[PDB]
Order: structure tokens, then C-alpha cells, then sequence
């Protein structure tokens, strides 16, 4: 996942 | 070639590697057309409303109801056109990955990575686990059960939310019990993400606009990581986070990483996670280890008829190097487990493979996204398998040109800005  | 066919999303099936599949979503679903690229790897070029159920409506919500980093658009990928570019893309970016030493020895450690055969409940027979597995449409209409480590799809309603997903056990914690599942990875290469060349802004979520964009095989390469922590069983739960105390922001706001992100990004990363904690995880996979090299020794007899039992032993034995002594017996050896273990958590980075590729990238996954853009790498004046964005023998060749979204403007086409809606 990327994330913020 | 990692990929040794030049696949068209419009050649006819043939029910081989190119073919209607079904996944184990424990539910109903039509066909989708699928290719098989390689040995054990799949891509579906579908939205995935398959992996979740409750994921289906790819419908964007009321204007007044969707939060921050997210994009929407429920056309997209939905055009045989757009298929075929997303099929070429992958493939495109699969090759840019394998083309490496490091994307070279992460992909054969996924191949080798098949999901342990743990779902016998006599302990004295080895079976397969269904759900590491897919139903393809034979040329005579019958279905066949394929087993497979990796699929790529589509993303679901939020195109930007790439991530890996498995189906899990009702009672195994397959991704964190060292037996491994099949992954399904969420993910485009029709967008990327805009990052700032400045620390101080990229990790600010007031500035910036994202005037360099993220080399899509970076982002897959992250997802590929996690795959391989997930297919070899040793991702780490992720109640285990990092309550960040080195960005106001997210302190702020007490916002939380998991270690497993951190791991996946490597570099100092990493380093926040404690001796302690690693010591305490790495001890916890190499037990999960020894009981599947016990599972190994109890097992007398196989079910099914595709493989025998002694080849399916070795395929385990190679997947989790273990040693077999004069009885043939199985066990794990602390320097081989360590080693692979090693390989595994801090050789395959995305912080690693940014040194390969020779791109720029954040420093950090502690930072803000600045803006999604709509991008094609499909043509090879835009993109290649050596260079990515930025071209050899061109203006972008040199300073990361090509990813510079303001002198290759013609590259880029943001559709969203982040910065200030945090
Ligand atoms: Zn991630």
C-alpha cells in the first residue's frame, strides 16, 4: 500500500 | 523476457494461457478473461469487484462523503482499448523489474514462493488449499484447477488504493504463518503519483504540487515486496504499528504505520522498528518454519494426482531451503532461515530498487502525496523497459527529466491535487  | 509473449487483449482464448477464469471469492461471479505471462503469474485486466464482494460498485460516493487521497472513475478500464494498454503496461513493467538484478532475483523468489499444500486435516496427507487456486475455462467448456502465486488486477472503486489481497483461512493466518497465499494485486499503470524533490515538502502536507512523478515500476515493485512477504507466510500483522513521532503531522493527528510498510520501504525506514521487536518476529516466523518442516515429516500420502509426493516435498524444500538429513527427514537451519528471511525483509526494498532503477523517489514513506496524474507508458517514446520516464540519448535522459511532470509536461496530465485537503 501506498499510504498517505 | 520475463513475459515471452507479446499478448493483445483481443487474441482468442485458448484456454491455456489465455483464458475464462473464476476466482475462489467464496461467492458467484461471471468468467473474466485472463493471461497467464508466466509460470505461476497471472494478470486480469478487470476492475477487481471480485477479491470482496461488498467492493463491487465502483460508483464514486456523493461529493460530500469521499476523503482525501482517493481518485474515482467508474469508466476506466472499461473499453477492450484500455485493457489492452493495461495488459501491455504490466507486462512492460514486469520486464523494466526483471531487467534488474535485484527485480530479477524478486521474481524468482515469488515463482518459487508456490503456497504450502496445508489444507489436509489428516496430518499424514498433503493437500492443496483451494483458494491458492483459480478455475480456468478448458477449450471443452469443463473447468480446471490452476494453482497460481500472483495475479495482477485492476483497482477496485478507488483506482489510487493499490494494494495486496488474499483470501484467508478459517482458521490459518496463511500470509503470517509462514504457508503463504496467493496474492492479487490491486494495482494501474495508467496513473501515477507526484512527489517533491525537497524533504521539508515532501513530508509537509501544506506544500507542494507533485512536480515529479512516481517511475510506476517502483510502486509495483512495493506491491511485489509485500507479495513476497505474504506468498513466503512472514508479513507482519498489522496491529503492529509505528505511532510516528518524527512529523508533527502525523503526530497531530496520531497517525500510525505498520511495521510491514516500513519493512517494505526499507531504508531508515526500517530502522524504526526495535531489535527488540525484530528479534521477537523473526524468532516467531522461523518456529512457523520448523512446523512446516514437521507438517513435511508427518506427511505419508498426497492427494490429487497432478504432482507426486515427492515432488511436491522438494518444490517445499526448495521454497523454504530446508535440510534433510540421512532418515530424510526435514528441519530448518538457523543460517539458511536467517539468510532467506534476510533476502526477503531487507534485500527486496523499495528503497533498493529505486537504486536500480536510477530514479528519484521519496525518501521516506513517512511523507504526503501532492497528485495522482494519467499517464501512459505504453508507447515507447514515453516509456521504456531500460530508462522508464527518463531516456537515453534525449533531454530527459539527464536529472531525472522524464519525471520532472513540468519539462515533461506531455507525459502527465494531473487530475487531482492532494496538497491542503489532509
Ligand atoms: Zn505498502
Amino acid at each position: 500500500r501506498r499510504g498517505m | 523476457p520475463f513475459v515471452n509473449k507479446q499478448f493483445n487483449y483481443k487474441d482468442p482464448v485458448n484456454g491455456v494461457d489465455i483464458a475464462y477464469i473464476k476466482i475462489p471469492n467464496a461467492g458467484q461471479m461471471q468468467p473474466v478473461k485472463a493471461f497467464k505471462i508466466h509460470n505461476k503469474i497471472w494478470v486480469i485486466p478487470e476492475r477487481d469487484t471480485f477479491t470482496n464482494p461488498e467492493e463491487g460498485d465502483l460508483n464514486p460516493p456523493p461529493e460530500a462523503k469521499q476523503v482525501p487521497v482517493s481518485y474515482y472513475d467508474s469508466t476506466y478500464l472499461s473499453t477492450d482499448n484500455e485493457k489492452d494498454n493495461y495488459l501491455k503496461g504490466v507486462t512492460k513493467l514486469f520486464e523494466r523489474i526483471y531487467s534488474t538484478d535485484l527485480g530479477r532475483m524478486l521474481l524468482t523468489s515469488i515463482v518459487r514462493g508456490i503456497p504450502f499444500w496445508g489444507g489436509s486435516t489428516i496430518d499424514t496427507e498433503l493437500k492443496v488449499i483451494d483458494t491458492n487456486c483459480i478455475n480456468v475455462i478448458q477449450p471443452d467448456g469443463s473447468y480446471r484447477s490452476e494453482e497460481l502465486n500472483l495475479v495482477i488486477i485492476g483497482p477496485s472503486a478507488d483506482i489510487i488504493q493499490f494494494e495486496c489481497k488474499s483470501f484467508g483461512h478459517e482458521v490459518l493466518n496463511l500470509t503470517r504463518n509462514g504457508y503463504g497465499s496467493t496474492q492479487y494485486i490491486r494495482f494501474s499503470p495508467d496513473f501515477t503519483f507526484g512527489f517533491e524533490e525537497s524533504l521539508e515538502v515532501d513530508t509537509n502536507p501544506l506544500l507542494g504540487a507533485g512536480k515529479f512523478a512516481t517511475d510506476p515500476a517502483v510502486t509495483l515493485a512495493h506491491e511485489l515486496i509485500h507479495a513476497g512477504h505474504r506468498l513466503y507466510g512472514i508479513a507482519i500483522n498489522p496491529n503492529r504499528v509505528f505511532k510516528v513521532n518524527t512529523n508533527a503531522y502525523y503526530e497531530m493527528s496520531g497517525l500510525e504505520v505498520s511495521f510491514e510498510e516500513l519493512r517494505t520501504f526499507g531504508g531508515h525506514d526500517a530502522k524504526f522498528i526495535d531489535s527488540l521487536q525484530e528479534n521477537e518476529f523473526r524468532l516467531y516466523y522461523y518456529n512457523k518454519f520448523k512446523d512446516i518442516a514437521s507438517t513435511l515429516n508427518k506427511a505419508k500420502s498426497i492427494v490429487g494426482t497432478t504432482a507426486s509426493l515427492q515432488y511436491m516435498k522438494n518444490v517445499f524444500k526448495e521454497k523454504y531451503l530446508l535440510s534433510e538429513d540421512t532418515s530424510g527427514k526435514f528441519s530448518v537451519d538457523k543460517l539458511k532461515f536467517d539468510k532467506l528471511y534476510k533476502m526477503l525483509t531487507e534485500i527486496y526494498t523499495e528503497d533498493n530498487f529505486v537504486k536500480f532503477f536510477k530514479v528519484l523517489n521519496r525518501k521516506t514513506y513517512l511523507n504526503f502525496d501532492k497528485a495522482v496524474f494519467k499517464i501512459n507508458i505504453v508507447p515507447k517514446v514515453n516509456y521504456t523497459i531500460y530508462d522508464g520516464f527518463n531516456l537515453r540519448n534525449t533531454n530527459l535522459a539527464a536529472n531525472f527529466n522524464g519525471q520532472n511532470t513540468e519539462i515533461n509536461n506531455m507525459n502527465f496530465t494531473k487530475l487531482k491535487n492532494f496538497t491542503g485537503l489532509f
